[PDB]
């Protein structure tokens, strides 16, 4: 019997939205469709957000959720106001019943339907 | 001293481009939003100087100090609409508009020399960023309030 870290991951949930992108192109011009759904999840902060340095400053803030649902690299995962790409740190514990991630703010505005 | 804030000035209305979109260089301001197309007049090009003029007034009398120089400021364009505005300058740099608004901005304009899409590390994502270089030339100048001669009493002597 694979252990089961599902129940205790309920405790700590939070309301979350899980997006992904399916590009669409045409004679090579870029277009994105989005796939939205409300998802469950457990958010804390992965890499303590600092300040980098260059010609311009910048700072992407880092989020690594857990939740009981799949989560592949190529989503974002919006929980207050920024949208996070699932990019490193993640791990799939799907056996297990759950997943992780990193999060990176895409400084873009948040996909909504484009 | 102001030389940079002058190309800042006249990169602000050859694009006729917002000014709190214009940020310097190598100082701290956050870039946030990174689809807002910021341009940045990065001056860490070493400037080195030409030539050391030192002309002299004489009613309103006073003298002039100057020193010619030239440094190889590029521009780092910003944001989703990066490329656009790269070339979108990269070709207006020698039109009647900028040619015709740089009427005091005591600073030359040479043409863009070389450009490129060097984006930036922006943590497991990129964002667009485009380098444009071009020498620009100007001169610093100062005034001094030195004092000229009038006559000159002397001696001789001979064998």
């Amino acid at each position: 019997m694979l252990p089961n870290m599902r129940s205790a991951l309920k405790m700590f949930e939070q309301s979350v939205l899980l997006k992904s992108v399916e590009t669409i192109r045409v004679d090579f011009v870029d277009d994105i469709i989005i796939t939205a759904t409300p998802i469950r999840a457990v958010v804390q902060v992965a890499d303590k957000k600092k300040l980098n340095l260059d010609s311009l400053d910048w700072s992407k803030q880092y989020i690594w959720v857990h939740s009981g649902s799949k989560m592949e690299i190529g989503q974002f995962i919006e929980w207050h106001g920024k949208d996070f790409k699932l990019v490193a740190a993640g791990d799939d514990y799907s056996d297990y019943g759950y997943n992780a991630w990193y999060g990176e703010e895409t400084l873009k505005p948040v996909l909504v339907s484009s | 001293s102001q030389s940079i804030i002058n190309v800042a000035r006249y990169i602000r209305d050859l694009l006729d481009y917002d000014e709190n979109l214009i940020q310097f260089d190598r100082k701290n301001t956050q870039q946030s939003d990174t689809v807002t197309g910021y341009i940045v007049v990065n001056g860490s090009g070493v400037q080195n100087v030409l030539s050391h003029g030192s002309s002299y007034d004489g009613d309103a009398e006073i003298m002039e100090y100057s020193k010619s120089e030239s440094r190889l400021i590029t521009l780092e364009f910003y944001g989703s609409d990066a490329y656009e505005n790269a070339e979108l300058f990269s070709l207006l740099n020698q039109s009647q508009k900028a040619k015709e608004v740089s009427r005091g901005l005591g600073l030359t304009i040479y043409n863009v020399s070389q450009a490129t899409d060097v984006k930036q590390l922006l943590g497991y994502q990129y964002g667009n960023r485009v380098h444009v270089d071009f020498n620009i030339q100007y001169c610093p100048s100062v005034y001094v309030e030195t004092l000229r001669v009038d006559a000159s009493e002397f001696e001789i002597l001979v064998d």
